[PDB]
């Protein structure tokens, strides 16, 4: 685990006040779309199983499904974008800190560069 | 019908309709002010506007 | 609030509620005897709640409308071919005693949910701890074979040890001679084929097992023709009885709660009638079987929830 | 009862012709089975087959077939006038391409 | 390309929606409309491939695919609204769901970008398939069929996943375009020989190959009529995409890896072919005929020349097409009959005489006569192996000769001869059927009217 | 049981697992052991039976053994060093008697016995929390103390594991041992990729329960613990079989549905750092767990068994008491596979 | 290490194969847990003693705590064994197989 243990974090935060200088997920979201979805298969599941009319049992209850899953999927996508713009930043900032073991290599054209060639027969 | 009282009667259960739409309400309308504080700390913090 | 482990944590236990006049009372006799209406005086007078005996279609006036459903839905067998043709080769003796004593099994338990739920008394017709006698009847006379006692054992022995046995249990004695007149001039077409061998082989099971197991758990009054009549009589005899021998006295809040959690929920209650034994007598093919499970399910009220039909006019479902 | 299941008898195969002499073998039901019929046609012969195949037809010349051919006739009409090849040997410039000075 | 796939997964509820007795119309309706959407990638440029999005692009090996399985959507729903005319309409709605959810998965998978977005949508394709053919087949053989579907499937294909993750932690990329700009030799090494085997042996077993093709008479002749259309027209294909595809990484060490690949083919094809003479079941035979002509396929991609790889693409949309047909024109006889033995029911040319001449053309498209798409893949093939080796001109005719026999056999012994004597319940063919047929046969010759539209790429 | 006795034991069992989570004392660790051990032992025997009773007294003896090794564990190394946190672990022979004590626990292979007898003798409520509940204390030592822990032990015990998981579910008829053998394959796979990365553990862990909690809340709504008797229930009700079906392949691995993400990004992470043979061991061993999941479907919902005539009487009766969480199980169980990217929140 | 630690280590090492090994009975297995403790215990009191750590002198007292609570689940399950079978075998738990 290699961002368990980091400077500065703060044990049971699953948001850190660093994490709002990143923009927040559109509410059309894609996935936001997507965990309303599992919220309205987990809803029409509810139905089935209960032995109810699968598609108009309850609304107030598919609602209430619906609604509670993108509730916490807003709040996990925000997480997982705050952890890979940290873990985006925590690699660029080695790369700078290190220049010896991110050399600039030369830049060679197909010109000059000579490849075998491998006949087709 | 039914020989039975059939616990689901003939009109729903008010109160635990009422609390199951308030409870949407309320977690969407916390949803779109959250997003909006959220979409406003992002655009002070980098100053674009 | 429905009963369950919260409704027991606060308040509600089970023993503040007998009156020491529940006395799960069991009434048995010959075919054609004064049984039921000695039950149903006796819950007269006593002030309990009668349970007629359990029939084929008990199982239809407990679910839905107290309308019985036809006989290819509910049950799959019935009474008058096997007193026409008891040694049929389609395995309708059978199939009638395990539906039989599935039905007094669901009758056993509405009985008992009632009892401990409210606390006033019932008075049962026929129990499942009787019903082994008809069995029997019909092995000795070679109506059924062995496999199939067999399997009624296998299912009694993991069915009826989960309940109590009823308080007292009465008895009414009728002479087979005297049971063949009353048969004779009943009137229906059907019972006038029963066998004397049959009635005797019911009554020498009755006096030989039941009567004699029963006495070590219960009270057994047994009785005779002429005073089945006199109700008055067998009301003052119950009320005078030392109830003090059965597991009854020896229930405590626990046992109470877990017999009433087991009692509702109807389907804990008939799982283990089902269980995978392969008898040709009961097993059913899976074309046949899909063929009648679509069948029920286009009943008006059987399609969903007993909440949930729109057919027989339920309103509001959208938000239920 | 010498047998092993409570079985339905395996029941015989059901004509469709038999209560209806022009089925079209698409439905029980007269009505519901001509309409069946009526759009199946429609769309397969009517719409999808033959509007498809002649917009198929006539796809705009997108491959590059035809200006490939106008490309070789001003090539070929420019090289042979000037005395130059019709093709040449190299794809490429041999200026730009710097070879590895020495293979011993 | 989205306008093809969300009609699809409209397609869905629609189905779910709709009335007890017009699931069939509307499905075939949407299905043929779909379809006719899907005929506008046929437009494809000759410098490089159509890239609509970051995910998906279609290129001139997709586009014929991807019509294929829109126009044999439809197929399938009209020869399945016969044998399920007594099903319950919540188990009608589940099967359309099935075909549904297969044609989806087989939409995504021919343009995904991705190669893992592909195999995951590659296995995707199983779920619906094994459920068909164990939950919708006839005979107590079915459940051994998915179990030997599914398991020589997936034990070829895991290690093609374990290939791909390794090349994209070593590359660092599997977008197909990356992969063929920046692709580089492969040296000669242990490592990179199984490299080469993880790559090839899930598409080869899904081709499939001679002597991994044990599944395919099971699955197709234990399958009901829409699965053994949707396996032997595009399921099969699937492999021949794969290594079309998947060929760019794996030279120079193709060129030496593939002898054994193609011998197997060679030979097998010749066995299979051979095999077909001697089968007593009829959709037998048109499982070992889809084996021959796919052991070709296998052929022409292996040995890699351009002319070897239109062959490819027009021997499979011309083998897929022909097959769905012959597996149709089987299936009615089977619903009159109620057998598959082939000398059951004999001459039915005098009982039958459209569906005699719907067996004639099918027959005539199986041997590749020209100028049918069918000949015009096998000969390109045939040339391209010639000029491969002078030899294999040998095991190409003996192919060919063994081909026709096979077929011909068929018909005559099908349509030909006197009738069976006690067999007095062949109704005349229904108008379902002929169209069905119809469907089927024209876009072969419309097809050979055009030919460019189906040659692939290297055109 | 009294339900106030039944809810406090509950508690006292997810008391201990949390003091085994939350403490850096190694102590404290055991202490939440023996606390989970001590409050866990009567939840088996919750329904007495001569079963339940010898199935308690394997599940005590096996965690008793275990207990020791792990506390003999601690003390080595607190006396090559005189430390009491939970950290590196440096010494090779207290590292060695804490790996084995923690799989011991868990039931990782050659430990794996003990796992399907205690299976088959309790009822599937204790079965459940037992397959689920029960490995999260060892999983999190384990995760603690990954670095310091030698990968040839650790790799062995878990290929041994799904190894032996597949073999032995392929034999058995009873619902509750198949659970077992594949709570058992499971653990091999998330024991695999312990010493290159936890997350990939936790993730797969987290799947794991989902699935295992659905399956297990699907069995209690139909009450078969049998092959056969999970037969019938097509006929009494056709939505479990369809739904426990849809589970079961996802359990078996396959793609698109959700059990796939944990192995695909398992096989990943040890990709990354040249682990290829490994990968493809565990993975066609794992057909054989989804050969015998496929072979539990064709007999539950892909085929039609022979029913019986009573089962017309509990056609007319509905299920009384419902599991509110089984949908949400279901769904997280089979529709998630195309949120992999949110795993970035678990490290 | 003195031979102190030697020793107690070798017999914790015995009372762990005693345990392993599962003559007939159940107490025997029973008092093998019971002498692995004391061994752990003597080891533990032993170091901390050595190395003057003064607060870790309250560890023992738990560890015999819980030790104690280790014999009365086992003694328990033996009683119910007993009763169920009139002998504490160990033969006879073999209802559930593999
Ligand atoms: C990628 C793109 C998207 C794809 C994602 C996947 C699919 C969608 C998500 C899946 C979850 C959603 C639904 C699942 C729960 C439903 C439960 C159910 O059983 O349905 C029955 C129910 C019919 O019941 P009913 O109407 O109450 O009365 C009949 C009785 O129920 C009488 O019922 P019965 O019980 O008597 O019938 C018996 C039957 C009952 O058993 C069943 O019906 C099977 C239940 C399905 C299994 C659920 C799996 C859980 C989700 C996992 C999906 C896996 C996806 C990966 C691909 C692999 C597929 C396996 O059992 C059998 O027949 C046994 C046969 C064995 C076959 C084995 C196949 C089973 C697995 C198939 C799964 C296929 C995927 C789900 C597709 C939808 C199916 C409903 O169907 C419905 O009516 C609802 C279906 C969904 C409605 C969608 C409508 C959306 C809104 C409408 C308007 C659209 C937009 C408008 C706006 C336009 C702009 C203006
Ligand atoms: C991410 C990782 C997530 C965690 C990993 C998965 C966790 C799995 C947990 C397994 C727990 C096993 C279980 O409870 O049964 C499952 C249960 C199936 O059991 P069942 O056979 O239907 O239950 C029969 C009764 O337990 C029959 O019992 P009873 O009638 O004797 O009991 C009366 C009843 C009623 O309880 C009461 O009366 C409350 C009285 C309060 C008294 C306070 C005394 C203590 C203070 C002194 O108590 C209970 O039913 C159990 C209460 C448990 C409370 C736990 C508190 C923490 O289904 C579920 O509870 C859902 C399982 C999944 C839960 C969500 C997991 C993700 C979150
Ligand atoms: C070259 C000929 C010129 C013809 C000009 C116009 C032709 C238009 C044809 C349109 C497409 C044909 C439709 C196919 C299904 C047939 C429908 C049907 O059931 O008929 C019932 C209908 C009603 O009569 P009925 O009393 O109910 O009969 C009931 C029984 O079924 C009794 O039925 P039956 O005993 O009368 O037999 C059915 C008949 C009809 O069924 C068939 O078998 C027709 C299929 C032909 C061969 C199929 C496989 C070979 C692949 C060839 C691909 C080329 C296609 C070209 C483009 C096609 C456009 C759709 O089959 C035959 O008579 C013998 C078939 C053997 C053909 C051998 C020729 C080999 C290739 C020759 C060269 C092809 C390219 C030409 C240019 C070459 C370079 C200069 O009868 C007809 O109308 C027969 C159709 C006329 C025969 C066509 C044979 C030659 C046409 C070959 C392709 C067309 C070339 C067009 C370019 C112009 C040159
Ligand atoms: C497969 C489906 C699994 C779903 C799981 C249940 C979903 C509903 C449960 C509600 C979620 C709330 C739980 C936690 C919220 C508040 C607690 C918060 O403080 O926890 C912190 C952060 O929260 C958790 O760490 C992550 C919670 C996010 C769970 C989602 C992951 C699911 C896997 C991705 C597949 C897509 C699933 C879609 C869900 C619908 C802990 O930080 P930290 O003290 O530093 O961790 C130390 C231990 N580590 C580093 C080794 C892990
Ligand atoms: C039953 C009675 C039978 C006998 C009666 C017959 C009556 C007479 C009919 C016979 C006609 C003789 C044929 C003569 C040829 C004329 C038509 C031909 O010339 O058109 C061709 C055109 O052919 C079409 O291109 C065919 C396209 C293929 C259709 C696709 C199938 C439809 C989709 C359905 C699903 C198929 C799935 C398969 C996946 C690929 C030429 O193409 P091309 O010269 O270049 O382009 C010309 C236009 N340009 C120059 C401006 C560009
Ligand atoms: C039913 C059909 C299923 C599918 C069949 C797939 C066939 C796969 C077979 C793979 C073909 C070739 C594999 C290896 C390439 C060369 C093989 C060998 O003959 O070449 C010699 C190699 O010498 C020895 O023969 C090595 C191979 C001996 C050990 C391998 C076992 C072969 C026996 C057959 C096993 C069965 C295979 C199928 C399993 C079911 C040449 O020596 P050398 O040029 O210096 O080394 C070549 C390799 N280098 C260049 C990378 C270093
Ligand atoms: C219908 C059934 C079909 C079954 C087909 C299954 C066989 C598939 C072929 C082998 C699959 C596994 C190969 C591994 C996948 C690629 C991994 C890779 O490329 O890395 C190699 C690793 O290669 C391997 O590890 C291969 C080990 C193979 C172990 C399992 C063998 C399975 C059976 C072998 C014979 C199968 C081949 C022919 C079978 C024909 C079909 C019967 C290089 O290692 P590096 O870490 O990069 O280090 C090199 C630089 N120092
Ligand atoms: N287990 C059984 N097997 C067969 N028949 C039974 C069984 N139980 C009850 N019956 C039938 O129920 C009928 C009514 O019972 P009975 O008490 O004799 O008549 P009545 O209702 O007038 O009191 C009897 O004819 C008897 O055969």
């Amino acid at each position: 685990t290699m961002m368990s243990g980091r400077p500065g974090r703060v044990p049971l935060q699953f948001l850190p006040n660093e994490a709002r200088s990143l923009p927040p997920p559109k509410l059309t979201d894609p996935r936001l779309v997507y965990m309303g979805f599992l919220g309205y298969c987990s809803g029409l599941i509810d139905n089935a199983i209960r032995r109810r009319p699968v598609v108009s049992a309850g609304l107030h209850r598919q609602l209430l499904y619906v609604t509670s899953f993108v509730f916490f999927g807003y709040y996990l996508l925000k997480r997982q974008d705050y952890m890979y713009a940290l873990r985006d930043h925590d690699m660029f900032a080695y790369v700078k800190s290190h220049p010896e073991d991110f050399p600039e290599k030369d830049k060679k054209t197909y010109g000059e560069i000579l490849e075998e060639f491998h006949p087709v027969r | 019908k039914f020989y039975i009282r059939e616990p689901p009667h003939g009109s729903p259960d008010w109160l635990k309709v009422g609390l199951t739409l308030g409870t949407s309400v309320f977690l969407w309308i916390y949803l779109i002010k959250q997003h909006k504080e959220d979409v406003l700390e992002y655009k002070r913090r980098n100053g674009l506007e | 609030l429905q009963y369950g482990p919260l409704a027991f944590v606060l308040g509600e236990r089970t023993t503040r509620k007998l009156t020491e006049t529940s006395k799960v009372i069991t009434v048995d006799g010959n075919i054609c005897s004064g049984k039921g209406r000695l039950a149903r005086e006796i819950a007269e007078k006593l002030g309990l709640r009668h349970f007629p005996e359990a029939g084929i279609h008990y199982a239809d006036s407990t679910t839905g409308d107290g309308k019985p459903l036809d006989v290819q839905l509910s049950g799959n067998c019935s009474l008058e071919k096997f007193y026409d043709d008891p040694k049929s080769n389609d395995g309708n003796s059978y199939r009638l005693q395990s539906w039989l004593y599935a039905s007094r099994l669901l009758q056993y338990a509405d009985a008992l949910e009632h009892l401990l739920s409210t606390g006033q008394g019932v008075v049962l017709e026929r129990s499942i701890y009787s019903d082994f006698v008809f069995l029997e009847a019909m092995y000795r006379q070679g109506f059924i074979r062995k496999q199939c006692v067999e399997h009624y054992n296998e299912v009694k022995k993991v069915t009826a040890c989960e309940y109590l046995p009823p308080h007292v249990v009465v008895y009414v004695d009728v002479p087979v001679p005297e049971i063949q007149s009353r048969i004779q001039k009943k009137g229906n077409p059907h019972e006038m084929k029963i066998t004397a061998a049959y009635l005797q082989d019911i009554e020498n099971a009755y006096k030989k097992t039941f009567l004699p197991e029963m006495s070590e758990k219960c009270e057994v009054l047994q009785y005779s023709a002429r005073e089945a009549e006199d109700a008055e009589k067998v009301v003052e005899d119950i009320e005078y009885l030392k109830c003090d021998k059965g597991p009854w006295p020896d229930q405590d809040d626990r046992t109470f709660h877990r017999l009433r959690m087991l009692v509702q929920n109807k389907l804990e209650v008939l799982n283990y009638t089902t269980i995978p034994v392969y008898l040709p007598e009961i097993t059913i093919g899976a074309h046949q079987s899909d063929r009648v499970f679509q069948k029920f399910t286009e009943l008006p009220g059987r399609k969903y929830s007993p909440g949930y039909n729109e057919d027989v006019g339920d309103k509001w479902i959208w938000l239920k | 009862p010498t047998i092993r299941l409570q079985e339905d008898p395996d029941p015989e195969d059901e004509n469709l012709y038999e209560k209806n002499p022009d089925s079209h073998g698409y439905d029980k039901d007269p009505i519901v089975d001509l309409w069946n019929m009526r759009v199946v046609f429609f769309f397969g012969f009517s719409i999808v087959l033959v509007l498809g195949s002649t917009f198929v037809a006539y796809l705009p010349d997108y491959r590059m077939q035809e200006w490939a051919r106008r490309e070789a006739e001003r090539l070929v009409k420019y090289r042979e006038a000037n005395g130059l090849p019709l093709m040449e040997s190299n794809c490429f410039d041999p200026n730009k391409i710097q070879l590895p000075e020495d293979e011993d | 390309m989205l306008k093809i796939i969300i009609p699809t997964t409209m397609l869905l509820p629609m189905t779910w929606m709709s009335k007890h007795n017009m699931i069939w119309i509307n499905a075939t309706v949407h299905s043929l409309l779909i379809s006719l959407i899907s005929l506008s990638l046929l437009n494809q440029l000759g410098e490089n491939s159509l890239n609509f999005s970051l995910t998906f692009f279609s290129d001139s090996l997709s586009a014929p695919l991807l019509v294929l399985t829109t126009w044999l959507l439809p197929l399938m729903l009209m020869a399945s609204q016969s044998h399920l005319s007594k099903e319950t309409t919540t188990r009608k709605k589940l099967y359309i769901t099935m075909l549904i959810l297969l044609q989806l998965f087989l939409i995504m998978t021919f343009t995904a970008t991705e190669l893992i977005l592909f195999y995951i949508l590659f296995e995707a394709t199983l779920v619906p398939t094994l459920i068909i053919i164990t939950r919708w087949g006839n005979q107590t053989e079915r459940l051994n069929a998915g179990l030997y579907f599914l398991f020589y499937t997936l034990a070829g294909s895991l290690p093609l996943l374990v290939a791909l993750v390794y090349i994209q932690n070593t590359t660092g990329s599997l977008n197909f375009l990356i992969i063929h700009y920046w692709s580089h030799p492969l040296s000669n090494s242990w490592s990179n020989i199984f490299m080469w085997l993880a790559c090839i042996m899930a598409f080869m077993v899904k081709m499939p190959l001679y002597g991994l093709h044990l599944w395919l008479p099971k699955a197709h002749v234990e399958a009901p009529i829409a699965g053994s259309m949707v396996l032997a027209a595009v399921l099969l294909k699937l492999g021949g995409y794969g290594m079309m595809r998947i060929t760019t990484i794996l030279n120079p060490l193709t060129n030496y890896m593939a002898y054994p690949f193609l011998m197997l083919s060679m030979w097998g094809m010749i066995m299979t072919s051979s095999i077909c003479l001697r089968q007593t079941d009829l959709k037998s035979l048109i499982a070992y005929s889809s084996v021959s002509h796919m052991a070709l396929v296998i052929v022409a991609i292996m040995i890699q020349t351009p002319w070897s790889f239109m062959g490819a693409t027009a021997l499979m949309i011309a083998h897929g097409l022909t097959s769905s047909m012959l597996f149709c024109l089987a299936n009615t006889n089977y619903e009159r009959v109620h057998s598959r033995t082939m000398i059951l029911a004999r001459g039915l040319q005098t009982l039958l005489p459209l569906m005699a001449t719907w067996w004639l053309v099918a027959s005539l498209t199986n041997l590749a006569l020209p100028p049918s798409i069918n000949l015009i893949g096998e000969l390109f093939i045939i040339t391209a192996s010639f000029s491969w080796s002078n030899i294999t001109i040998i095991l190409m005719g003996m192919n060919m000769m063994i081909t026709a026999l096979y077929s011909l056999y068929m018909l005559i012994t099908t349509q030909r001869g006197k009738y069976t004597h006690h067999i007095n319940n062949i109704k005349p063919s229904f108008t379902r059927e002929n169209a069905l047929m119809a469907l089927h046969i024209l876009p072969l010759l419309l097809l050979t009217l055009n030919p460019k539209m189906i040659l692939g790429p290297l055109y | 049981m009294n339900p106030i006795i039944y809810t406090t034991l509950i508690m006292t069992v997810m008391s201990g697992t949390m003091l085994v989570m939350i403490s850096s004392h190694w102590l404290l660790i055991w202490i939440g052991f023996e606390m989970n051990l001590l409050a866990m032992i009567p939840v088996l025997m919750k329904n007495f039976n001569p079963r339940a009773t010898e199935a308690a007294t394997k599940y005590f003896l096996t965690q008793a053994t275990a207990s020791m090794m792990l506390m003999m564990a601690i003390i080595i190394n607190l006396l090559y060093s005189g430390q009491w946190t939970i950290t590196k672990m440096f010494n090779p022979v207290a590292m060695t008697m804490m790996t084995m004590a923690l799989a011991m626990k868990l039931g990782l292979s050659p430990f794996h016995f003990w796992v399907p007898e205690v299976t088959q003798g309790i009822s599937l409520q204790a079965g459940l929390l037992l397959l689920t509940w029960q490995k999260l204390a060892p999983l999190s030592v384990l995760c603690q103390i990954s670095q310091s822990i030698n990968p040839n032990l650790m790799l062995t015990m878990a290929m041994l594991s799904i190894l032996i998981g597949g073999w032995g579910g392929l034999n058995q008829t009873q619902l509750r041992k198949i659970m077992a053998y594949s709570s058992i394959a499971h653990m091999g796979w998330m024991t695999a990729v312990l010493p290159y990365n936890t997350t990939m553990t936790i993730l797969n862990l987290l799947i794991y329960i989902t699935m295992t909690l659905a399956m297990f809340m699907l069995l209690i709504h139909s009450s078969a613990t049998t092959t056969l008797s999970l037969s019938h229930t097509w006929n009494k009700m056709p939505v479990i079989t369809s739904l426990m079906m849809v589970t079961l392949l996802s359990m078996g691995g396959l793609p698109p549905l959700s059990g796939f993400m944990p192995k695909w990004m398992i096989i990943q992470e040890m990709t990354k750092n040249e682990s290829i043979i490994m990968p493809t061991l565990m993975a066609m061993t794992a057909l054989l767990n989804l050969y015998f999941y496929m072979r539990l479907a064709y007999s539950s919902s892909l085929t039609m068994f022979p029913s019986t005539n009573n089962m017309k009487m509990k056609w007319q009766f509905e299920h009384t008491k419902q599991m509110k969480l089984l949908p949400t199980m279901i769904v997280l169980s089979t529709l998630v596979l195309p949120m992999t990217p949110a795993l970035s929140s678990l490290n | 290490m003195p031979l102190v630690y030697m020793n107690i280590i070798m017999a914790f090492a015995i009372a762990l194969a005693g345990l392993l090994m599962y003559r007939s009975h159940l107490m025997s297995s029973l008092l093998c847990l019971e002498g692995m403790m004391l061994s752990l215990f003597i080891m533990s009191t032993l170091i901390i003693l050595n190395t003057h750590f003064t607060l870790a002198n309250m560890m023992p007292i738990i560890l015999l705590v819980f030790a104690a609570c280790e014999a009365a689940l086992g003694l328990s399950l033996l009683v119910m064994v007993s009763n169920t079978y009139g002998t504490d075998y160990v033969q006879n738990l073999n209802l559930l197989q593999c």
